[PDB]
């Protein structure tokens, strides 16, 4: 599979051909069938004029399936080969030594549109929150840090994709098969994908700090504002480092295949996945508790005229993006046993919703937020008086 | 009977306040303007001071 | 920059003290106590140099401190002040809640209390302050006997029109007549409270059996409900 | 007889009204015609003082136009250095419900009072460098609403018991009481020469008092509701009143009647604070709609707005050099304008 | 997470596809 | 000077009719909520009825509900109170009262003979 390994085998096949460049069949007559080869495979001599054949190479991958088939050539004392045009193309039976996925490109386009949309709105949303001094509070500080984690996730995604294209696509454009084998080993490439793991983990945990704060607001015995903020910032930005760095250590030491991109060992993939699932789990419990509190307040909310249903539906939809509960659906269950069409379904909903999660969060907590709208109306009226 | 006590005090105060000198409002309006242009170049609120001498930059 | 250094040092010690003072201030709840026939302030204290009060005989505000479940509470009862409260009431525009104790056993002045409650509810500086209603002196031996019909401050409903609410939860073993009367009076205050109040502020009715009773748990629970409602409104979830 | 006393007093009111009408030969607006307007006054927030927790109810500037004291309902007095926004003192108050504060002319004392009906005097300049309450003046049977120092030993306070009193700091007692108001007195302002002072009450009426006598000399009526603030035009011959009727007015002792009413149709909020400029050309008010307004005192036309506060402006104070204007508000923020 | 799974799936494909293209460019051509 | 003056009080047998007009002078009548209070002998002030600025919302004490009726004339600057079917428990002095602040819903005025913007009164005996 690995291009690297195939090229490695090709290079040692030239060493094999150099071994056969010393061990030589006797040259034949004036003009032996024998000619020459470039890389290809090693050449035989043989009496000029026989059904001479060479076994199939064992290194070619599409020939690991079939190495029984060989090359069916023919010749005489011409000195050359069966050539439609001399020294241009031979008649070799290469058909026995040789034998898509458009969903991935479809998925790529979908998420990268949402991430671009989310990034554009988040920087606008972040500026609005920081710009107005009135909206400076602990709650908005958690919102600002949540926006940064979303922004970091979006930027890291773009870079990881550029890297992946730099790995093979644009490398093939240069028509060089030596420097890319080295980008594949540059420690610079490893840090690119290591950053993506941290940015993704930070985004999930800053969603866990968004719901753990909200829960502590609804539970009394509140502590010092200063102290809690420092702990929340430490949890949002430091706890992900507690399992992202060990994952990189295991990769560098026992995997280090290609830029830490392939999860060959599923056990090492759990190092990051399990803390992510723990964060998603706790957030789901907070999501249930908050909704239970909301329905309890609406049930005694004076009117409580069945509009319970509408308002409860209008309160559940605005709380899903702020806590990332859409992950719950196909997460705990469908892991990496999810194969077949279930894979595509689980990937499509996760990639699309998460990419557009930043846009929804920015809209729901910066633009339709009454506090901001009344702040904008005030500011515009303040300038209107001049 | 404290009603008539409060009224007696009110009567005395009302009848004693009505015996004060009352100049014309036209005269009274003159001094208010006369004071205004008088210290009109003093108060910074009217003529802003240069930023060099302004303690609040 | 030698004495300007000393100034900036002084300012920082001051800021450090102010930080601790904020920390203490935000962790407490301030309540205003209103009414004219209340006695719960003298029993709350008990529940929670010396203790001799040297308060000036003309003190205009009395203050009580009590702690339910380690949450601190400051209740302020007015003292030597005049009848007119149109201007001193504005000071309490940021209290956690307002406790409005009303004597439900004197039918002659219930209208005057209803008017006071309506004026509190409709005040522009208290539009966002939730009130806790304390129908005091709930032992109604007056409706159990005949003398005193409730058809004065109710020459209309209890006066043949008001039926006990279906949501009513009459306390175990008690005449349905006093249950109707007390729930009628309670509905009379709630009619005025819903006339204008919405998400901004709510009114919590409680039938305070006299004043000799557990009575701080109610206030703690209602303050908890008020705080939870405020927070849920900032997150636009209510 | 009550009836007779009343009828006599009605006739007295008619005589006062007739005498006042006989002096209004020309309107102040008519005389001030063909006079240059001030021109729009753009104002910017040069300094913003932060640190108060609850709403600020009062502020007073010092005689050096640098130090200012501020009172907030959290129970804190803070002396600011508006030049550098540096806190100098932070006196912890003994009763959080403070409604008024003052700065002594010598700068050695501050005062505060409120719903506790007690004025407290703090010694700023102590040998050990620590402020501590020096005197607690008691006797008022209603909330202290405004207190203002006359000197290091005398101070006049107004209260909600419809009375104003003069106290002696070193004796500890009232020396003179000034009765006559029927509603709660909300503010007072001592005069430049310090010989007289005015007070506005909730009876929609203002009175002029004589500290050294004890009697009200003039009584000025005009407003429709509670007078919430009062000050003095620099010369000491006038004063401005701000009431809940959304109207500011100016009065004159010798005129014994109002001169100009400053109002606008779009303004329906009351006036919480009133202060005059150095030369008296600019009258600054404070409003319940979170803004403050500069009023041209001669033409009764709005000439500036100091929008920027997020809650109700409660206090206002122009300096003694005229070089600054402070505003305090229910949003626990102070601002300095220029 | 889903982002890691998609990148791993994408890398498995792009790599193999490029290896096939490599053989073509080299051995066959 | 805010003044309010009432009229129409007199002597009438129970079950009769009486009309009380309160003349206002000194303020914009349209901007204020108006109310009616009375003081029975041996009792303090007690609110009776109320009319908003435009006269839309009207509320009455239960003891006089269905009988006494209140109205206002914005142009004439007056508040009115028609009384019919009297009983001898309305023997009181009627003070026409005004709310303190304009464009405001709250009303603190029935105060202990301290309120400034309230009338002097008309004795009504039945």
């Amino acid at each position: 599979v690995s291009l690297w390994e195939t090229v490695q085998k090709w290079r040692e096949y030239r060493r094999q051909c150099q071994r056969s460049l010393t061990e030589d069949p006797p040259p034949a007559t004036d003009l032996f069938c024998n000619r020459t080869f470039d890389e290809y495979a090693c050449w035989p001599d043989g009496e000029p004029g026989s059904f001479v054949n060479v076994s199939c190479p064992w290194y070619l991958p599409w020939a690991s399936s079939v190495p029984q088939g060989h090359v069916y050539r023919f010749c005489t004392a011409e000195g050359l080969w069966l050539q439609k045009d001399n020294s241009s193309l031979p008649w070799r039976d290469l058909s026995e030594c040789e034998e898509p996925e458009e969903q991935l490109l479809f998925l790529y386009i979908i998420y990268t549109v949402g991430y671009a949309l989310s990034f554009s709105a988040l920087v606008i949303a972040s500026a609005i929150l920081l710009g107005f001094r009135h909206l400076h509070c602990t709650r908005n500080y958690i919102h600002l840090n949540l926006f940064a984690s979303f922004i970091l996730r979006a930027l890291s995604v773009f870079i990881k994709d550029a890297a992946l294209k730099w790995m093979y696509s644009t490398a093939a454009q240069q028509h060089q098969w030596d420097g890319l084998l080295s980008y594949q080993d540059s420690l610079s490439c490893r840090l690119v994908f290591l950053l993506m793991q941290y940015c993704v983990a930070a985004n999930y945990y800053w969603l866990l700090v968004e719901g753990v704060y909200l829960y502590t607001l609804l539970a009394f015995s509140v502590l010092s504002e200063q102290w809690i903020f420092r702990l929340y910032v430490s949890i949002g930005w430091g706890v992900p480092l507690l399992f992202v760095v060990p994952w990189g250590i295991v990769k560098y030491l026992y995997e280090d295949e290609g830029c830490w991109t392939r999860n060959s060992n599923m056990n090492y993939w759990l190092i990051i996945r399990l803390p992510i699932l723990f964060a998603i789990g706790v957030n789901f419990l907070i999501f249930v508790r908050v909704i239970c509190i909301v329905v309890s307040k609406l049930k005694a909310n004076l009117m409580c005229k069945t509009d319970i249903k509408c308002r409860l539906a209008k309160s559940t939809l605005t709380l899903i993006p702020l806590l990332g509960t859409h992950e719950v659906i196909f997460a705990f269950v469908m892991d990496e046993h999810a194969r077949g069409t279930l894979r595509f379904i689980k990937l499509f909903t996760e990639l699309s919703f998460t990419s557009f999660q930043g846009l929804m969060v920015a809209i729901l907590y910066c633009f339709v937020n009454n506090e901001v709208q009344l702040e904008f109306r005030k500011s515009w009226e303040r300038w209107r008086l001049e | 009977t404290a009603s008539i006590a409060q009224a007696r005090k009110l009567v005395e105060q009302l009848k004693m306040e009505a015996n004060i000198d009352r100049i014309k409002v036209s005269k009274a309006a003159a001094d208010l303007m006369a004071y205004c242009e008088a210290h009109a170049k003093e108060d910074p609120l009217l003529t802003p001071v240069p930023a060099s001498e302004n303690p609040f930059r | 920059s030698a004495e300007d250094k000393a100034a900036v040092e002084r300012s920082k010690m001051i800021e450090k003290q102010l930080q601790k003072d904020k920390q203490v201030y935000r962790a407490t709840h301030r309540l205003l106590l209103l009414g004219a026939d209340n006695s719960g302030k003298s029993t709350i204290v008990k529940q929670m140099q010396d203790v001799l009060r040297t308060r000036v005989k003309t003190s205009g505000i009395f203050e009580t401190k009590f702690q339910v479940d380690k949450v601190n509470f400051h209740m302020f009862d007015v003292g030597a002040q005049r009848d007119e409260r149109r201007k001193w009431i504005q000071c309490f525009n940021d209290v956690t809640a307002i406790i409005f104790v009303v004597d439900s056993s004197d039918y002659n002045r219930l209208q005057e209390a209803l008017n006071d409650f309506k004026s509190i509810w409709n005040n522009r500086w208290l539009r966002t302050i939730s009130v806790i209603l304390f129908l005091n002196k709930q032992d109604l031996l007056a409706e159990k006997v005949l003398a005193g019909k409730s058809k004065i401050e109710d020459y209309f409903p209890e006066f043949a029109r008001y039926t006990t609410p279906e949501d009513a939860t009459p306390e175990p073993g008690e005449d349905p007549r006093v249950t109707r009367a007390k729930y009628f009076i309670r509905d009379e205050f709630l009619r005025i409270s819903t006339a204008s109040g919405d998400g901004r502020h709510y009114c919590y009715p409680h039938f305070t059996c006299s004043v000799d009773t557990e009575n701080i748990r109610r206030v703690f629970n209602d303050c908890r409900d008020i705080i939870q409602r405020m927070h849920l409104r900032q997150y636009e979830l209510l | 007889e009550l009836d007779q006393l009343r009828q006599e007093a009605e006739q007295l009111k008619n005589q006062i009204r007739d005498a006042r009408k006989a002096c209004a030969d020309a309107t102040l607006s008519q005389i001030t015609n063909n006079i240059d307007p001030v021109g729009r006054i753009q104002m910017r927030t040069r300094r913003t003082l932060r640190g108060h927790l609850a709403k600020i109810y009062a502020m007073h500037w010092g005689t050096d136009s640098r130090l200012l004291v501020s009172a907030s309902q959290d129970g804190k007095l803070i002396i600011w250095d508006s030049y550098t926004t540096n806190k100098v003192h932070a006196i912890p108050l003994r009763s959080s419900w403070v409604m008024t504060c003052a700065y002594a002319p010598s700068g050695n004392y501050v005062a505060c009072g409120g719903l506790d009906n007690i004025c407290s005097i703090y010694n700023l300049k102590t040998r050990e460098g620590n402020v501590r309450v020096s005197r607690e003046l008691a006797g008022h049977t209603g909330y202290l609403s405004c207190c203002r120092f006359l000197d290091d030993n005398q101070i006049v306070t107004s209260s909600g018991d419809t009375t104003c009193a003069l106290w002696d700091i070193e004796t500890g007692q009232q020396t003179t009481t000034f009765t006559g108001h029927t509603g709660d007195v909300m503010s007072l302002s001592l005069a430049p020469d310090t010989r007289l002072f005015v007070s506005g009450a909730c009876d929609a009426s203002a009175k002029l008092w004589d500290v050294r006598e004890g009697m009200c000399r003039q009584t000025f009526t005009g407003h429709e509701s509670d007078i919430n603030a009062i000050c003095f035009f620099p010369n000491g011959n006038a004063f401005a009143t701000g009431s809940d009727d959304a109207t500011c007015r100016l009065f004159d002792l010798r005129a014994d009647q109002e001169l100009m009413t400053y109002s606008h149709d779009n303004i329906i909020c009351g006036i919480t604070s009133v202060s005059f400029s150095k030369s008296g050309r600019l009258l600054l008010a404070g409003y319940d709609d979170f803004n403050c307004n500069v009023w041209d005192a001669l033409k009764a036309d709005r000439a500036g707005v100091l929008a920027g506060h997020d809650n109700r402006v409660s206090c206002l104070g122009v300096t003694d050099d005229g070089m600054a204007v402070a505003t305090g508000s229910w949003d626990s923020f102070l601002k300095i304008w220029n | 997470h889903s982002q890691g799974t998609f990148t791993s799936d994408y890398s498995k494909y792009l790599d193999e596809q490029a290896a096939k293209e490599f053989i073509a460019w080299l051995m066959n051509t | 000077q805010v003044q309010l003056q009432e009229s129409g009080g007199g002597l009438v047998q129970p079950g009769g009719s009486l009309r009380l007009s309160c003349a206002a002078s000194g303020f914009t009548f349209s901007n204020y909520k108006m109310n009616w209070v009375r003081q029975a002998p041996g009792k303090g002030l007690e609110w009776v009825s109320d009319i908003s600025q435009s006269g839309a919302s009207i509320s009455y004490t239960g003891s006089v509900k269905g009988r006494f009726t209140i109205s206002r004339d914005n142009a004439k600057n007056t508040l009115y109170l028609q009384m019919n079917s009297l009983k001898p428990e309305d023997t009181a002095v009627y003070y026409c009262a005004r709310c303190p602040a304009p464009f405001t819903r709250d009303c603190f005025d029935v105060t202990s003979t301290t309120y400034a913007y309230r009338g002097q009164g008309t004795q009504v005996t039945v």
